[PDB]
């Protein structure tokens, strides 16, 4: 009988002898750069992946077929070019080498008004309005798909992203970048169902597809383009000098995005190591495979992590005597550079075998992209798993341990749409976790053709090191969730969160006052589930592990937690991110708070109407947890 | 089992025979059909398409006994309600 | 240790000690009639079923509060009126005692169109269009939500709704009744959300509230009405002779509605009896207790049935050693004559709570309104339980066992609107099962003050033997859902119902093969469904009852099927049937073939992208419900 020390020990015995930056050396070579999602040197990927699952002999290896399409380039060349309103002149600023994936192909001509990074409050606090104009915008803070939404919803007729030297400090001016602008994840064109033959495609377009043409550019061009603009940049701004605000009046820019639908094959490459106790409970371990260029620290990291674990994990149950309850799955995506649809599409796919089952998902991508500091992203479910894994875990420079602020999960910042693990924690319900060891700066080359080893490893000179303190990390993770009776899934931390929301309400006293409405029903459902969470833990405690049924009934109620959170009220098809804490649309207790917060500032943005059933709706949610939390439907003490 | 060759050396000499005139396509498949005194003979357009057909025939009739020949498939049954039932899958399928 | 013969005979010795009539007779003195909904004789019999549950030592006797809107006749007396279109003559037809709850209050004048039961097929083969004209139709083929829905979609103004003496021999020609038009269930004013406090009732209106103004009227007010209107009424609808079709050039009819909101509290009364084994899983065994009249046949049969069940089965567990593996719930509603507004309302406010846990419900209303048939109306999960029950439960009357048709199942009509069951079987996706001892006629009484124990008396003089019948058919039925190991729950029959559906297909096949669609994917998901459930029961006989962890795994997922035909890519606020097969909506089955049907009338009608996204829809929900099924995600066989 091996216990968690002992695990613990092996497992980092194991990490000793184990070279990452070979097998990530490998993926850079030439037969898998580049690996665009259907290309043939992804297949050629997947198919050595698979081969790698079948000879550390795991339990089980297959692998899934999804035809997805994605946006790739024309033949006709997308144009950024200038032209004199004295109709005598006209000048070709850049015919871009990347592109901006789902955009719409079209040509507009138009004033180009520079908002700093896309964001609501950027364009708010903006003297010149972007209707009817261009919108060039800076890449870093949030994904491409959240910044041409918030050019369209001004109206705005386009979208140019360059990157500039402040926040990416790159040589080469002229460099391209790639990304997409699908403001969701999975395939765009089967929005909610898996894109699987036996649909036979039906016409469907997700909501989340921009109407309007959006286009990455170089720094050089961007200069090209201040060079006929005026007006400073705010010093707040932290940009460069060249950085300009508004075409001069004689000038305007055209662009032109000619880009094309492509029907491709993606493959779904799956390993599964069975459990000796509970085999029908696992966890999912995933990393991205495709790479719009040789996506070293985008895919190739994750991958090699993904492939060492399952072969260092493989090790210990068939030599070390490593007995996990329940199952671990190893996932290798594809077409996660267009959003995730290699996962979203399995979630959707499989829904119905994952509902109850599936109660954690490791995200393995751009886990190493620096060394000073060390990022989470998780569920409040994992924030202890994270915390204990933190204390004994130790930095691969400083040799440190990771925790170093007690305070730490009042500053995790939630999973984002361009996450992998924000599908599996919104839509699906299953409680998700991705973490890296980054700079405070964005790592340069993602999504460029510099995306290669050599900057890795030069940036990042003990990637080896980093690479094995990832890895420690997420083995700490699925032993800690497989190796016990007890999943060590905190719902107690969600008292915390529920806490925060109404303290969120405090601020609008006067509104929920002048509506009629009262917080007295929130503060007694927040009372009744703590009263769950609190029986939980103690039933926990009286319990004997050794009963496999209380047990078991005890797990299914703890597997629930995560599930009834989301929505009930809302189609999973058109709001597939139903999670009321952690996903996206009028559901979400960001959405109410933001709701609220229109009707201090009395513009006639406020909807009390809907308001009000955001309220009922939240409120009942929350307390139909705390119900299915605490026991038996006849046990509940409402009144 | 060996029995499920010689019946296939059988539709082999019956595809010869029908080689030797100017057959049609059914014409082979009624032989195929009398050969082997099969229940449902299915001349699929690609070797794919008759082992999608005989897989889902598979699926919902198991007794059904199925010889992939060419882009042929010859369904022998042992009762007549699983005649029918193949008849009506590959019908309507 | 008890097995099925003892809990048999004992079911039965019990059975044949018991005295229905009695009770029947306790419900209809002065005490308790009339109990409308939020009466206080409502909430006297309330809490004299609750002081029995606790006098019977139930394991809980608890209840449920709610505050529901439901619609009450106003000081202003609605009317129906004749107007000359003269100008010189308007005479009184009748001030109906009667009404139709969640009729909207409006007044309306024009001509009267005669529909004979206001289905759609009724409405398709008439002379005289009925837009911009009241309707008059016929009760007893469709609830009178239909009716109103199906005038509604053709603009009609009005309904008004009588019964003839042909459908109803009725020798008061004046009688007045009652009934709902909401085309739904629950509070109309709560969609999809329990009508709680803690929701601070926002406002929403259920989109199966009418817009036009509906009232019910005597036959006599019906022939004074026809006297003024001209047409034979055609032969195959087989009503009265003074039945006439439309009104006269010279006379408009003039109906006035005003009825009005009100807010009551309900009470739903329940009580527990605990499993041995396993019990968090359980029956429920329910009963409507508001009736607008006196409500013997419609309320006091199925209550007194519910007490008597309740009784009986405390007493076998707490004398005679039954140990029930499975726990039961007995439920007393309200508000069942709005169209079970209780039941829907608990089902909404602990949908979190039944989940996989709840895993048959079984309605008692209404099952003693004759003696010459015994219908029933269930999922296809319970065929066999009912089969095997109707097997060696005999005849009241005759004596013979009620299994008399062997090809009964193909037979069975689908649940409807109006029955308790329906909310459970199509919105929580719980298996549910109603009957009833009845005739080939409707009992004349339901709705009106005639509902009375004397003419239940008078036209069942055999009622305590009826009942009592009645009662083993339940009790049966609970014993045999709560006593094994098994659940006794028939997945295999799902695999007839799929063949139905694509032999439904069959007669469009050529419009599929139009639209370049094929339906060998649907082919393929049967035979993926069917090879699951022949392995799933090979499972169960391959297993060892003693050992409770196999049997427990492969009863969790029988327990699962038939929640995984509810549809997961509908809102369950908007369409909460999601049921794919005994649902509402355009997500079901039956709506798909609907659908396709409007393609062979060549007018514009059909919708092509609609019947794209319902086939693609329907095709991965079932084949999902076999993925789900057949195991773990990673045993799932992919061509
Ligand atoms: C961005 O939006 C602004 C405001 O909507 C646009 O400026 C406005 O353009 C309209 C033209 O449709 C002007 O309306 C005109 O006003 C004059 C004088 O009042 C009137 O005689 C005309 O009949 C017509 O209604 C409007 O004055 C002008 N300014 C404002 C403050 O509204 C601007 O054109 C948009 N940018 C684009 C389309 O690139
Ligand atoms: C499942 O759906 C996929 C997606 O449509 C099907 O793959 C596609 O099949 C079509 C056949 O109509 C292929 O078109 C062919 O293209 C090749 C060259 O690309 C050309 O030589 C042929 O003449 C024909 O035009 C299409 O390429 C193919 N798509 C991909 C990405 O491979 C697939 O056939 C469906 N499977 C089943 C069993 O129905
Ligand atoms: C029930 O629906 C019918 C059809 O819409 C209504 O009858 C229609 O009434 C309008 C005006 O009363 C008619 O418009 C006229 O149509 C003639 C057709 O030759 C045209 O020449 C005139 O210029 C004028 O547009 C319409 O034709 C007529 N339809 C028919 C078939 O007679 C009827 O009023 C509706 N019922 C009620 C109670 O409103
Ligand atoms: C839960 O919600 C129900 C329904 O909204 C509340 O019951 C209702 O409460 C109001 C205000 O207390 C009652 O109206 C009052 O009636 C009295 C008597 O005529 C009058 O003096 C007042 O001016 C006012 O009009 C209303 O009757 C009552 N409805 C029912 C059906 O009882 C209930 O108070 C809520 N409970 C909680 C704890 O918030
Ligand atoms: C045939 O059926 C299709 C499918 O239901 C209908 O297309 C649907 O049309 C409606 C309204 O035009 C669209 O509603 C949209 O909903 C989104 C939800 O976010 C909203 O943002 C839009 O403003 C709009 O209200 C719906 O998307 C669309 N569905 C599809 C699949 O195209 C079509 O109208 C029907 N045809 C006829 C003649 O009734
Ligand atoms: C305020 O919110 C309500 C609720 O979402 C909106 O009401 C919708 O109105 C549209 C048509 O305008 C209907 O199709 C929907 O059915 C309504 N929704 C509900 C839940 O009833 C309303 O439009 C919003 N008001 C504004 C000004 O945007
Ligand atoms: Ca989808
Ligand atoms: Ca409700």
């Amino acid at each position: 009988r091996l216990y968690w020390d002992d695990l613990k020990r092996k497992l980092s015995e194991k990490l000793d002898s184990t070279d990452f930056t070979s097998t990530i050396k490998l993926l850079n070579e030439n037969s898998y750069v580049p690996r665009e999602a259907g290309s043939q040197k992804d297949e050629n990927l997947a198919l050595y992946v698979e081969n790698q699952f079948r000879e550390f002999k795991l339990s089980k290896v297959w692998r899934d077929q999804h035809f997805v399409k994605i946006q790739v380039k024309d033949s006709a060349q997308n144009s950024v070019i200038i032209v004199d309103k004295n109709g005598r002149l006209v000048y070709l600023v850049e015919n871009p080498g990347g592109y901006v994936a789902y955009s719409k192909a079209a040509t507009v001509t138009g004033k180009l008004v520079h908002a700093n990074f896309g964001t609501k409050k950027d364009f708010e606090d903006l003297y010149t309005p972007v209707n009817g104009s261009i919108v060039i915008v800076r890449a870093g803070k949030i994904t491409f798909a959240e910044k041409v939404a918030n050019a369209e919803s001004l109206n705005a007729i386009g979208v140019l992203i360059y990157m500039d030297q402040t926040k990416f400090p790159i040589v080469n001016a002229e460099l391209s970048f790639f990304g997409h602008a699908h403001l969701g994840t999975g395939d765009p064109y089967t929005p909610g169902f898996p894109s699987f033959n036996h649909t036979q495609f039906p016409p469907s377009r997700s909501s989340g597809l921009p109407n309007i043409p959006v286009q990455t550019i170089s720094r050089a061009a961007a200069e090209k383009l201040f060079g006929n603009m005026e007006g400073d940049c705010p010093s707040d701004w932290k940009t460069d000098s060249t950085c300009r605000m508004v075409t001069s009046e004689s000038k305007n820019v055209k662009l032109t995005v000619s880009n094309v639908l492509k029907e491709i094959k993606i493959l779904n490459i799956f390993g599964v190591i069975k459990g000796f106790v509970e085999p029908d409970h696992y966890v999912v371990v995933g990393a991205q495979r495709d790479a719009w260029g040789p996506g070293a620290a985008k895919s190739g990291v994750g991958t090699a992590l993904l492939l060492k674990l399952a072969q260092m994990f493989s090790d210990m149950v068939l030599k070390d005597g490593f007995q996990p309850s329940r199952s671990i799955i190893f996932a290798s995506w594809s077409a996660g550079d267009f959003g995730s649809v290699g996962a979203t599409e399995w979630l959707e796919g499989y829904l119905s075998s994952l509902h109850l089952k599936a109660f954690t998902y490791i995200n393995l991508d751009k886990a190493v992209l620096g060394t000073s500091n060390f990022k989470v992203s998780a569920s409040p479910l994992l924030y202890t798993l994270i915390e204990k894994t933190m204390q004994n875990v130790k930095h691969p420079v400083t040799g440190q341990f990771l925790y170093q602020d007690s305070n730490w999960a009042s500053k995790v910042e939630k999973l984002t749409l361009d996450n992998a693990a924000f599908p599996f924690l919104a839509y699906s319900g299953i409680p998700a976790v991705s973490f890296c060891f980054c700079e405070d700066t964005d790592y340069p080359y993602l999504g460029t053709t510099m995306d290669t080893y050599k900057e890795l490893i030069e940036r990042i000179p003990e990637l080896n090191k980093v690479a094995r303190a990832a890895a420690e990390v997420a083995g700490q993770f699925v032993i800690k969730l497989t190796h016990d009776v007890e999943l060590n899934l905190d719902y107690e931390r969600y008292n915390s969160q529920l806490l925060s929301f109404v303290r969120d309400l405090n601020q609008y006293r006067a509104d929920i006052k002048e509506m009629g409405l009262s917080l007295q029903w929130l503060y007694s459902a927040r009372g009744d589930f703590f009263r769950a969470t609190s029986r939980l833990t103690t039933d926990f405690g009286n319990a004997e592990k050794t009963d496999r049924f209380v047990m078991k009934k005890l797990n299914d109620r703890v597997m629930r937690v995560e599930y009834h959170f989301l929505s009930p009220y809302v189609s999973p098809k058109e709001s597939p991110f139903r999670h009321v804490f952690w996903g996206s649309g009028s559901h979400t207790l960001p959405a109410l708070l933001e709701n609220l917060k229109l009707r201090k500032q009395n513009n006639g943005a406020f909807n009390e109407t809907l308001f009000r059933n955001q309220l009922a709706l939240a409120t009942w949610t929350i307390q139909g947890a705390a119900n299915a939390l605490s026991g038996d439907v006849w046990d509940i003490d409402n009144e | 089992d060996e029995r499920e060759e010689e019946q296939r050396r059988r539709l082999e000499e019956v595809k010869e025979e029908a080689k030797r005139r100017e057959r049609s396509e059914q014409d082979l498949a009624v032989l195929y059909l009398e050969a082997v005194n099969a229940a449902v003979v299915f001349v699929a357009d690609s070797e794919e398409e008759a082992k999608r057909v005989a897989d889902i025939v598979k699926k919902l009739v198991p007794e059904v006994i199925i010889f992939v020949h060419d882009n042929f498939v010859v369904f022998v049954v042992d009762s007549d309600e699983a005649a029918r039932r193949v008849y009506e899958i590959v019908e309507r399928a």
